[PDB]
């Protein structure tokens, strides 16, 4: 009765899943039953700041979602009947939930990830996301893409890194670099 | 760990019903599994079997057409791809319906509109030519016969394979699942039953109390 | 399928002559195309014969079964292995003075 | 506890069935749970009026039995290999359950279907189904004789449609010619 009258109240609820919270996931945010009411009048603000900001949270939503049904689908009927994108999509939604997602709050480079570093992050894994979904609708075959890429994949999966005391201009540098590094080894692939 | 269902007295019963089915499709498909396993090891020993027997065929098909070059006194080769403009032989598939699957067999058949070979022309050995396309024609009925027996080789597996994975999910998520389910949905429905009777306990000792002060 | 109602031979030359004879391939006037192609170890390549077994399988979707020499198998091993589609069936038929392999075999080796 | 008193003290229950309602199947009346306790004493007047009528309905309960339980073994296993018999309960409890249970209480024909009219259904869908698996019995396949009785199953599925406005004697000697057809198309 407590939870549902806050939540009857509150305007933001973060979920949290024990499962999450085990295998040391955190935070362990349950992004399916989480919801945010102010993010409709947050655009006023991110419209000043990050205006590609709630394109970039839209769009990390319908990933972590579809990839919720697929593996939801996978469970019961394996991996094997999936498409390329469908692979695409599992892993990307795995690496945001590995390194995007889960920040760990004990550590020097993701005790504190400003909006900036957190905005920079989102364009680095959507637009890996996007080029591996254009990489493959080219015609390339999505394992040996990976193979190939997975030095891309792994820059992205250590953006956590990034210290945020190095400052806004200097972790941007590192950001716009890492963008640049991902389409050419993409391009060349 | 469990379906996310709001507890309730008929969503208890939807649920052990859900059980049941689950349980039931679950020893039905299992049974499909082994039988069509069992159809499956015999399938495998036909295959085999055939393999052997088209090889043997295929040898003595070779030997034939080896024994009509050398009486004709040079390839045919030539010959038949020239007259090759329509198949006397076609195949038409048969979709048999085995066990549980409805794996298609094909079927062999002969079209006389081509019927004619390219025994006319040879030069020489017009009996050693029909003998080796009569000889032939019984090596690609049997390569038929040994092709249809490999697809619905092929489809049995497929279907097993599907069958099998239907049971393992059932047996590993859903009835686990609806286990749980049945489990939380009974301890909340206690909760509940419990919450009642205190609230009852307490509109009891309320009425009692009135009725000494009375 | 029904449509698929024809026998693919991609043996050697003698094997190719005797499915002939027997009346297995056919050349389309107006596809322009042979069900039964004449291919050998010296003729065309690997890739060609690739190419070629690719086209039967799938372009060429009225070849219902396909006879392929055990040699010529041998060096469309890796079409053969990924040829895993039911239809058209593929069988290893052995060619002259090559006995058949049970090994070579794809669908024995599924076994 | 409500319907469950009810039930104790009751003796007839018309069921809702949730599945029949969220496909706008209207009456949704539970077969299964559904029950009434007067066909025993009623007996008596099916036997002076409709002598066939208590059969055909304890027939009409048995189709519709078998082709539930078909159902779900259909929804668990795909329904690949179905027996013609099964196949012909299936198909002829579907044509039921469209046709004579379900009824459009707003239209002018089917306002209320009366007893003699709602005998003579019984009687044309339960003869269509024992014609029907007489006819697999002595060998003919069951998709070319649907193929081929179409035309009988389409009969029968229209004969809700016959207005009870034209009496007794009309209605009750068209269901007689769409009976006798049922004989002759058969033969085929």
């Amino acid at each position: 009765p407590v939870t549902t009258a806050t939540l009857g109240i509150t305007q933001v609820f973060w979920g949290l899943d024990k499962k999450l919270a085990q295998r040391k996931h955190f935070p362990s945010i349950n992004t399916s039953v989480s919801y945010s009411k102010y993010t409709n009048v947050l655009n006023k603000f991110y419209d000043s700041n990050y205006p590609e900001f709630p394109v970039l949270r839209d769009r990390m939503k319908e990933i972590l979602s579809n990839a919720e049904e697929l593996e939801q689908v996978v469970q019961l009927v394996g991996k094997s009947a999936l498409s390329d994108s469908d692979k695409i999509t599992l892993d990307v939604a795995t690496l945001i939930k590995e390194d995007f997602l889960q920040q760990n709050g004990y550590s020097t480079y993701d005790a504190f990830c400003p909006i900036w570093k957190t905005f920079d992050m989102m364009r680095a894994f959507i637009s890996y996301h996007d080029e591996a979904q254009k990489a493959v609708a080219n015609g390339a075959n999505w394992s040996k893409l990976a193979d190939s890429t997975g030095d891309v994949k792994h820059a992205v999966s250590s953006s956590k890194f990034f210290e945020p005391s190095r400052g806004e201009k200097e972790v941007h540098g590192e950001f716009e670099k890492l963008l640049s590094t991902m389409q050419e080894r993409f391009a060349e692939s | 760990n469990r379906e996310q269902v709001f507890p309730t007295r008929m969503t208890l019963g939807l649920m052990k019903t859900k059980l049941k089915g689950a349980n039931q499709g679950y020893s039905l498909l299992k049974r499909k599994s082994e039988a069509l396993t069992k159809r499956f090891r015999d399938i495998t020993k036909r295959i085999d079997d055939a393999k052997q027997k088209m090889g043997r065929v295929m040898q003595t098909a070779a030997f034939s057409l080896a024994e009509v070059s050398y009486a004709t006194g040079e390839n045919i080769g030539y010959q038949v791809q020239e007259s090759v403009s329509t198949a006397r032989f076609k195949v038409r598939a048969r979709q048999e319906n085995v066990s549980g699957v409805y794996l298609s067999q094909f079927e062999s058949y002969i079209d006389p509109e081509i019927n004619d070979f390219r025994l006319t022309g040879l030069g020489r050995g017009g009996q050693q030519v029909q003998r080796a396309k009569e000889i032939y024609s019984r090596a690609v009925e049997t390569l038929v016969e040994l092709a249809s027996l490999q697809t619905a080789f092929i489809i049995l597996d497929e279907v097993i394979k599907v069958t099998n994975r239907r049971v393992n999910a059932i047996e590993h998520v859903i009835i686990p699942r609806t286990e749980n389910t049945i489990a939380y949905i009974n301890s909340e429905l206690d909760e509940l039953d419990r919450e009642e009777f205190y609230r009852l306990k307490k509109v009891q000792e309320k009425k009692q109390n009135e009725t000494a002060k009375l | 399928a029904e449509k698929r109602t024809l026998i693919a031979v991609i043996a050697d030359e003698d094997t190719t002559t005797g499915l002939l004879l027997a009346g297995i391939g056919q050349i389309t006037p107006e596809t322009q195309e042979k069900n039964f192609f004449v291919y050998q170890e010296g003729k065309t390549t690997k890739e060609e014969i690739t190419d070629k077994f690719n086209h039967f399988t799938e372009e060429r979707d009225d070849i219902a079964i396909l006879l392929i020499n055990q040699h010529i198998a041998e060096n469309i091993r890796a079409r053969v292995d990924s040829f895993t589609n039911a239809f058209p069936a593929i069988l290893e038929i052995p060619s002259k003075d090559h006995p058949y392999d049970p090994e070579k075999d794809s669908v024995l080796k599924r076994v």
